[PDB]
């Protein structure tokens, strides 16, 4: 029951975050990543 | 900021308002 559909992009989803005078994040773990790059 | 024989102005992907929004 598959077939073609057309419909507004999508921009990425909504990432609000709290505020205050006084709030921060830190981050306690991360991780090593490896990305690739072809140039001609 | 500020035809007819065989011409076409094709639109863009990204508008004006998705822009904004990036």
């Amino acid at each position: 029951s598959q077939s073609i559909i057309a419909y507004t992009m999508s921009l990425g989803a909504e990432n609000s975050v709290a505020y205050s005078n006084n709030s921060i994040a830190i981050p306690t773990n991360f991780t090593i990543s490896v990305t690739t790059e072809i140039l001609p | 900021v500020t035809k007819f024989n065989g011409l076409t102005v094709l639109p863009p992907l990204l508008t004006d308002e998705m822009i904004a929004q990036y």
